[PDB]
């Protein structure tokens, strides 16, 4: 049943690229 | 908090914005 | 004379692979 | 510094590993 | 339930290549 | 309509061909 | 001394995601 | 004109953002 | 109902990577 | 086989390992 | 001087989708 | 021989053609 371990992988393409170049941190946690 | 909310549901701009330094 | 912008999204694909599910940080800086 | 080492020269795995938290 | 944003990102790489360096508009709607 | 037609089913090359100018 | 047909698809992806699920239009010409 | 401008140079967020519907 | 397209293409990323530059084959079929 | 095995459950790296020349 | 490495990731993509879920190796050598 | 003949020049669609099964 994977699904997650994609879906985080379409996040973080479309996350750095909002910042532009600056940084930013990835961490899946509750 | 991004996979319990983004995954679920396409998180706006503004709610991605905070995310960034 | 892009070329960097396209290079750091060659490795945040390559980055977060490499966890497996755990979490990193991406902050490009001297 | 991962832009200033893979981007000129693929890291190792073990160097890349070693960025991870 | 996301899945339409992410099978319109898997098109946009296959429909670019297949003009060939040409031109394309990507417009969804009925 | 790529979304309405590729999505449910991927499209042929040559229905994909009549999206290019 | 390819670079313009690579170059062109680093920009296509991050272009429909400004958007925002909207629509655009991609012309390359003078 | 996007070929044109940032190919050479990483385009603003600005100047990417006039060219959306 | 799409995936097995876009699902296939997740995992050729992940593979030519774990060889490191040696070289690889991808022949779905039972 | 691939097509059957990691797209119903990530396979694992070793087994991954055994499909590179 | 990094760039086959990053070369040879763009063909792959362009590769399997050619063929349109058949099948191909990619097998780099003279 | 991809490696030494489209990373050089973008080979047609036709030589990319005669590389699938
Ligand atoms: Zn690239
Ligand atoms: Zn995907």
């Amino acid at each position: 049943f994977v699904n997650q371990h994609l879906c985080g992988s379409h996040l973080v393409e479309a996350l750095y690229l909002v910042c532009g170049e600056r940084g930013f941190f990835y961490t899946p946690k509750t | 908090g991004i996979v319990e909310q983004c995954c679920t549901s396409i998180c706006s701009l503004y709610q991605l914005e905070n995310y960034c330094n």
